[PDB]
């Protein structure tokens, strides 16, 4: 059973780590993406990692988030600083399917909130 | 009186992607067209509405020079009245185009063994594009009559791809870089001329 971690409460003057683990399926050629869902707002794109460790961010957010992966420990990591009080939403981490631009989110995604 | 910047419209280093195409406008030089025909790079050269051995005489105001990067099979799209997915969603000629479509096979310059992903297509619109029109709006769209409200109804898709780029891939599939010149012919004092 696939797990995420990392979603707290969190100032607006720091940092968070987001997890998205994988299980029952392989983790390897998968092109994952993060999105993020507003309260509120519609679901806005934050970025996407390809095979072989390449990154498309949105151009909102390039300078603020980074996204890695781990296939060994299959696991898909976002970080992202310099918050702010808008940024508070529940973030998913979806597959990308090949041909088809179908997001399968499987995750059941983490809650983030920012206050002081 | 000087050249033209054609080396820094072809011999550059990174080309932007289909959906982001790169424009750069030429004006206030001479251009020497006779470089771009007799060099044997360049696999497709069409040129609509002009001749390409008759380029070097006529004088033209504000040439447009579009810089993209797109697959083997689709570099019949960028002809004017045709249809496909880089016609229609990402690079849409008009049907009155007067320019030269300009293309030569990347492979060696665009590829990474393990995928080159840094180029993009987009994959559905809800409408096509006008002539000459860059939608870069990276949003993440709906269909299935369910919203994009969540994960509660039916998913949504996010319209932009990339191309796995490799060495290995056959040809059709292998990166071939587009210059896409456009004319405007004669409104104003024209400002680029030949030799
Ligand atoms: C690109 O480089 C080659 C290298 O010889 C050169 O022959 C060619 O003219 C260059 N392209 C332009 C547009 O200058």
């Amino acid at each position: 059973q696939l797990v995420e971690s990392g979603g707290g409460l969190v100032q607006p003057g720091g940092s968070l780590r987001l997890s998205c683990a994988a299980s029952d399926f392989d983790f390897y050629d998968y092109e994952m993406s993060w999105v993020r869902q507003a309260p509120g707002k519609a679901l806005e794109w934050i970025g996407n990692i390809y095979y072989s460790g390449d990154t498309f961010y949105n151009p909102s957010l390039k300078s603020r988030v980074t996204i890695s992966r781990d296939n060994s420990k299959n696991t898909l990591y976002l970080q992202m600083n310099s918050l702010r009080a808008e940024d508070t939403a529940t973030y998913y981490c979806a597959r990308v399917e090949s041909g088809s631009g179908w997001l399968d989110f499987w995750g059941q995604g983490t809650l983030v909130t920012v206050s002081s | 009186t000087n050249l033209c910047p054609f080396g820094e419209v072809f011999n550059a280093t990174r080309f932007a992607s289909v959906y982001a195409w790169n424009r750069k406008r030429i004006s206030n030089c001479v251009a020497d067209y006779s470089v771009l025909y007799n060099s044997a790079s360049f696999s497709t050269f069409k040129c609509y509405g002009v001749s390409p051995t008759k380029l070097n005489d006529l004088c033209f105001t504000n040439v447009y020079a579009d810089s993209f990067v797109i697959r083997g099979d689709e570099v019949r799209q960028i002809a004017p009245g045709q249809t496909g997915n880089i016609a229609d969603y990402n690079y849409k000629l008009p049907d009155d185009f007067t320019g030269c479509v300009i293309a030569w096979n990347s492979n060696n310059l665009d590829s990474k063994v393990g995928g080159n992903y840094n180029y993009l297509y987009r994959l559905f619109r809800k409408s096509n594009l006008k002539p000459f029109e860059r939608d870069i709006s990276t949003e993440i769209y709906q269909a299935g009559s369910t919203p994009c409200n969540g994960v509660k109804g039916f998913n949504c898709y996010f319209p932009l791809q990339s191309y796995g780029f490799q060495p290995t891939y056959g040809v059709g599939y292998q990166p071939y870089r587009v210059v896409v010149l456009s004319f405007e012919l004669l409104h104003a004092p024209a400002t680029v001329c030949g030799p």
